[PDB]
């Protein structure tokens, strides 16, 4: 089969800077190269046909070049809404083969998280489970660490964290951290705390509550 | 008005068969090629095969033995069949139309290949702590715990409250997915106006609407 090597696999650029994505095909494919943009939860969206033909309605910031084995996809002035996974595709011979893809993320100014802590719901406590949820919303850069503390002692087991994809509008990230205990272990302690250490502050951001105090 | 939509099983057991229906409209299957592509969760795109307008088929050699594509030009339907399914066949499955590129795709159907059993989610409302510092804005939440397989559809006020929402990818723990969602509104808008989390788990015919009510008397 014709192999398609796409580079780089990952890319991070400041708003306004240029993006360059390259796809090398193992054989000469004339100009049977198409380029795609995939946002989270969506199918790929065709941007370029016949190696260089911009599909109508695609911003002029997008362009591509190449004929044969070396094809380049370019974004002149990357905007926030350009965050996505990009893929090339050769349609010259069977089986059609995609490049490995390029994950694009946008560099922006620092943003501190907005932290909110949520005790277990009354409905969950009846079933015998106890989840304490901490939302860390709209921060940048993506790197962040959450430390759960029960009565001042660090707790590691039973924590499930999840990050959103980079936001298309403000280029920030968000995260949810969920500490899941038994109703019993939950009622055996008083203060519950999620601490966020982020580049935006040297002293960690603390959100806490007392189980019996409210 | 060129559309494609995948209709698939969602949850298949290993060693069993898979069937996906691609219902198209706005063009005639006898004149256009329909392709099948899959995307393992978090990975790249793999071309699976195709069916030409005339009816000839070309499959990807890697899966050719288990892949089979047919269609019915009259009913605007293309069919995918996969034999000897395995855990590494878990992926999102797309059908797409080729004309000067794959310009029109279906939204994709997620197939999870696993022997696990469908479990309905428990939906919990997450109202703010007591105390807090209710000022300028408030953040509510919705916890969807203990379900399988993916996906789940979470919306806020039937989709009307889409601004200031963060729905986080589900996390698998002990063969059961957990998912959460946050929504941020202004202090003046809640609890004055009602806010409700709408959760649908189709694999279990579950649809729950949990209203977010304050923890205290307000």
């Amino acid at each position: 089969e014709t192999t398609v090597t796409q580079s780089p696999a990952s890319l991070s650029v400041a708003t306004g800077e240029k993006v360059t994505i390259r796809c090398i095909t193992s054989t000469d494919i004339d100009d049977d190269m198409t380029w795609y943009q995939q946002k989270p939860g969506e199918p790929p969206k065709l941007l370029i046909s016949e190696a260089t033909t911009l599909r109508p309605g695609v911003p002029s910031r997008f362009s591509a070049s190449g004929y044969g084995t070396d094809f380049v996809f370019t974004i002149e002035n990357t905007l926030s809404e350009d965050v996505a996974d990009y893929y090339c595709l050769q349609s010259d011979n069977m089986p059609y083969t995609f490049g490995g893809g390029t994950k694009l993320e946008i560099k922006r100014a620092d943003a501190a998280p907005t932290v909110s802590i949520f005790p277990p719901s009354s409905e969950q406590l009846t079933s015998g489970g106890a989840s304490v949820v901490c939302f860390l919303n709209n921060f940048y850069p993506k790197d962040i660490n959450v430390k759960w503390k029960i009565d001042g002692s660090e707790r590691q087991n039973g924590v499930l964290n999840s990050w959103t994809d980079q936001d298309s509008k403000d280029s920030t990230y968000s995260m949810s951290s969920t500490l899941t205990l038994t109703k019993d272990e939950y009622e055996r302690h008083n203060s519950y705390t999620c601490e966020a250490t982020h580049k935006t502050s040297t002293s960690p951001i603390v959100k806490s509550f007392n189980r019996n105090e409210c | 008005q060129v559309q494609l939509k995948e209709s698939g099983p969602g949850l298949v057991a290993p060693s069993q068969s898979l069937s996906i229906t691609c219902t198209v409209s706005g063009f005639s299957l006898s004149r256009y090629s329909v392709h099948w592509v899959r995307q393992p969760p978090g990975k790249g795109l793999e071309w699976l095969g195709m069916i030409w307008g005339g009816g000839s088929t070309d499959y990807n050699s890697a899966l050719k033995s288990r892949l089979s594509i047919s269609k019915d030009n009259s009913k605007s339907q293309v069919f995918l069949k996969m034999n000897s399914l395995q855990t590494d066949d878990t992926a999102m499955y797309y059908c797409a139309r080729n004309y000067r590129g794959f310009a029109y795709w279906g939204q994709g159907t997620l197939v999870t290949v696993s022997a696990a059993k469908t479990t309905a989610p428990s939906v919990y409302p997450l109202a703010p702590v007591c105390g807090d510092t209710t000022g300028s804005s408030v953040t509510l939440g919705c916890l969807v715990k203990g379900y399988f397989p993916e996906p789940v559809t979470l919306t806020w006020n039937s989709g009307s409250l889409s601004s200031g929402v963060h729905t986080f990818p589900a996390v698998l723990q002990s063969d059961l997915y957990t998912l959460s969602s946050s929504v941020t509104v202004t202090s003046s808008t809640w609890p004055s106006q009602s806010i409700t989390c709408n959760v649908a788990h189709p694999a279990s015919s579950t649809k729950v609407d949990k209203k977010i009510e304050p923890r205290g008397p307000t």
